[PDB]
């Protein structure tokens, strides 16, 4: 009779343009009876109380769906759990936004996640050809000990074994470091010179400090950075050469609510026909069987070619992530952030001004420094080493 | 306090009579159990958290003891948030809440007696080489984590003196059709296969077993996680036990993991006592570095740092003709004792695929042309390069 | 040794030579935990740096 999705947003004043989205499904695929309906509640300040405001908030109201977003405050992905638990525990398909982390790609904890943002392990894709570009052959990185920093070092090692083998050396360190240089003090005897780090947004600021009294923010010296150890308190007390990345669509609500109603509004469409569309269950009294077509519908939303929005490359993996998606490399220039490329799966270089490197330099320095100094094992074997 | 809590309507007519049962069943210096019925019915998380919050802030319990009737393992991660965000130790011993989950939430308390895979795979092997059983199959289809199923069974044929080989599918897909599974079946090179799959897509496929009329007496098949004859399963003591034993030992690890910071200081964590009425929940530690050395009726409880068993004790399960499933041999502690004793081949537990095929020989001990050797100790298997003669017994390379 | 110095000297470079630890020349085997196979000797103190 009528199509309505449920979602959750930061706050009513952004449902208010969530409404104005779907009063628009008369003008849509179909045509015929859809009837979309915001049925939107403003998240509860704490996520414990979530699991009390889904039961009798959403599925009470028969969703298809759920659209969680992130919070005003910075969070550590407290929004999206409590909804992945809850819609997973009726297989009902569930898709958020502005979910940048690694843990919602395995399908053992979280069966049914569809985000359209990709997680920060993507930028090691970044990482491979922007330094391709630029004859680089082998890295040093620093990677925290958890579970989002061993996400991108599995990646990037996997890739770097067509090209040039493995890199020089991966070294880890707590996620609490304070004051740790010990790992730093190996870290200029290797002769490398592209450090790469992966840290989180707070744990780079002490390696930042770290560094800065071993001289290694001279010339010689570059940094690939990700986009986490950029913003807040890592752009103060930050090497004057930072070649950290970003997201140009990131951080746009607006545009992802948009965009996110396009496809399942979509999906619906396709899904009309012969078969078993047996509605979602209504209400949480007694809710014990699962419906048969849930995991049809999910399987529709991963194979939606959507070609509108964010320049009509809304497609989908075997799992939720966005395909290329424009990062719009940044350069660091006296407390000035300039682009001075973009991405779009295959780097593109807008060379928009110039490129200064730390210490000043001008033209890019190389990650080599041959060393004549050599460490030599030998064995006790009498005609050829005696001892 | 510790919260009892069972789920299921089956349960609700024995939760009244456990209580008082197990209060002077075990006991513990400077503690007071007291056991508590509840009848809350229902798979909707309504009872779940609304219920087990007030008892909380009621009844003032730490420590929760779960069962459940049906095989539904969706409830095991709706505790495994709460055990996580009030720092409630919550324990499952048997039901829906029993199958290993990983990865657990970092900062929790969630324990779980059952086996892993990884666990499960090595006592399989040990019962193909106590029967000579070298031929198998690794067939398996889209599963959460078939990633660890394949990278375990190359490990485990590697080294040893026995030879072994090794053949298997990739994937199997039930709307595919009986004809196309069929065709994709007829790539095989061995007697024996070894199943991991869901148990919602393994009827389908036992189902379209019959249709390749691959589920005779010659052929028989391994469960890891209609029903074809001469079916192996384990399920780490899981008709066992009864239902007396299950509570008392799930009370019986957190009164003597309570106990573990009881005996260095006195201090009783009251951080679980309240759901709501704190907006603060930073204050948590050791959370999981206790209950690492526990051992009861004789046995050894020992839990890893990720949240479940350890050290387990792993019972093998067969079928009979009259479709039931029963307990043929057992397992101690890495022992690996098997009943039912093992004679001859292919007439235990196994028949050949043709009678006419299978005939008999006899031979002598002649030094230079037959050489008899006792059987290598150190695996219980005869070694490469030979085969077994059992002395009409023995059994001898 | 004594091809040793004849590298260097063509090849202008200074060494530090140090015999082996354990004594074994390098074989490849199963650590103790799962099947991650590691070298050791002359083999296994090259490829750690």
């Amino acid at each position: 009779k009528i199509v309505n999705i449920g979602a959750v947003l930061s706050t009513r004043k952004h449902e208010q343009m969530f409404r104005e989205a779907v009063n628009q499904a008369n003008k849509r695929h179909g045509s015929w009876k859809i009837q979309l309906n915001a049925t939107s509640v403003t998240h509860k300040p704490n996520a414990i109380q979530m699991a009390l405001s889904v039961c009798e908030d959403l599925i009470s109201s028969q969703v298809y769906a759920i659209l969680v977003s992130h919070p005003p405050t910075p969070n550590d992905h407290f929004t999206p759990t409590p909804v992945s638990y809850t819609a997973g525990f009726y297989r009902i398909p569930v898709l958020g936004l502005t979910t940048r982390m690694s843990i919602y790609s395995d399908k053992s904890i979280h069966l049914s996640f569809l985000r359209t943002v990709p997680p920060y392990s993507h930028q090691s894709s970044v990482w491979f050809e922007m330094m391709r570009v630029y004859s680089w052959n082998h890295i040093i990185l620093l990677v925290s000990d958890d579970h989002e920093g061993r996400a991108a070092q599995k990646r990037l090692e996997t890739l770097l074994e067509e090209r040039e083998s493995k890199a020089e050396k991966v070294l880890q360190f707590d996620p609490g470091t304070k004051n740790v240089t010990a790992l730093l003090m190996e870290a200029k005897e290797l002769e490398a010179r592209v450090i790469i780090l992966s840290a989180s947004e707070d744990d780079a600021a002490t390696v930042y400090r770290a560094a800065a009294m071993l001289n290694m923010t001279g010339s010689g010296y570059v940094w690939l950075v990700g986009e986490r150890e950029i913003s807040g308190n890592a752009l103060r007390y930050a090497p004057d050469g930072i070649l950290g990345l970003q997201l140009i669509n990131g951080k746009n609500e607006s545009a992802h609510i948009s965009d996110a109603v396009g496809v399942v509004a979509q999906a619906v469409h396709e899904l009309l026909e012969k078969e078993n569309i047996t509605d979602p269950p209504r209400g949480c009294v007694g809710n014990t069987n699962i419906w048969k077509t849930g995991p049809l519908f999910k399987r529709v939303l991963m194979s939606s070619k959507y070609a509108d929005g964010v320049t009509g490359r809304v497609e989908f993996n075997e799992d939720g992530d966005r395909k290329f998606a424009n990062y719009s490399i940044m350069n660091l220039q006296n407390r000035k952030l300039v682009q001075v490329g973009i991405y779009n799966g295959t780097h593109v270089i807008p060379n928009d001004r110039k490129i200064i490197w730390p210490g000043g330099e001008t033209e890019k320095p190389r990650g080599y420094q041959m060393s004549t100094r050599l460490k030599i094992v030998t064995i006790h074997q009498e005609p050829f080493v005696y001892v | 306090n510790v919260a009892l809590v069972f789920s299921g309507p089956a349960y609700a007519a024995e939760a009244a009579r456990l209580g008082p049962a197990v209060a002077a069943a075990v006991r513990s210096p400077g503690l007071d159990v007291r056991p508590v019925a509840l009848v809350l019915n229902g798979s909707d998380p309504r009872s779940l958290v609304l219920q087990l919050c007030d008892l909380l802030s009621g009844l003032r319990v730490h420590g929760v003891v779960f069962e459940d009737d049906s095989r539904a393992p969706a409830v095991a991660p709706i505790l495994d948030f709460l055990s996580a965000q009030t720092s409630l130790p919550i324990v499952a011993v048997h039901g829906g809440a029993a199958l290993v989950l990983t990865p657990k939430e970092k900062g929790s308390t969630f324990l779980q007696l059952g086996s892993s895979t990884e666990q499960q795979l090595q006592v399989i092997f040990e019962v193909l080489e106590e029967y000579d059983w070298t031929s198998f199959v690794a067939v398996t289809t889209r599963a959460p984590g078939h990633r660890a199923f394949l990278s375990y069974i190359e490990v485990l044929t590697d080294g040893s003196l026995v030879g072994w080989e090794h053949r298997g599918a990739l994937t199997l897909d039930p709307g595919a059709g009986e004809a196309v599974l069929s065709a994709q079946l007829r790539s095989v090179s061995a007697q024996i296969r070894l199943l991991f799959c869901a148990r919602e897509e393994a009827e389908p496929v036992f189902r379209a077993a019959e249709e390749a009329g691959l589920t005779g007496s010659g052929y028989v098949w391994f469960m890891v996680g209609p029903l074809p004859a001469g079916l192996f399963a384990v399920r780490s003591a899981g008709w066992r036990d009864d239902l007396a034993r299950r509570v008392a030992a799930g009370v019986a690890v957190v009164a003597r993991g309570a106990q573990a910071l009881l005996r260095d200081y006195g201090f009783l964590p009251e951080l679980g006592h309240d759901c709501r009425a704190q907006n603060r929940t930073h204050r948590g530690e050791s959370l999981h570095r206790y209950f690492m050395n526990i051992t009861w009726d004789n046995r050894d409880y020992s839990f890893n740092e990720d949240g479940f068993l350890v050290n387990p004790s792993l019972v093998v399960i067969s079928l009979t003709r009259d479709r039931t499933w029963e307990v043929v041999g057992s397992w101690e502690q890495q022992t690996l004792r098997l009943k039912y004793p093992l004679w001859s081949r292919y007439g235990r537990f196994l028949q050949p695929v043709d009678d006419t095929q299978h005939l008999t020989v006899a031979t002598l001990e002649e030094r230079p042309f037959v050489i008899v050797e006792p059987a290598d100790p150190i695996s219980g298997t005869c070694i490469r390069d030979s085969v077994p003669c059992r002395s009409q017994p023995e059994k001898r390379c | 040794i004594d091809l040793l110095i004849k590298l260097a000297r063509t090849m202008n470079f200074t060494y530090e030579v140090h015999l082996v630890a354990d004594g074994k020349f390098g074989t490849q085997e199963r650590v103790n935990n799962s099947n991650k196979k590691e070298w050791n000797g002359m083999m296994g103190e090259l490829l750690s740096g």
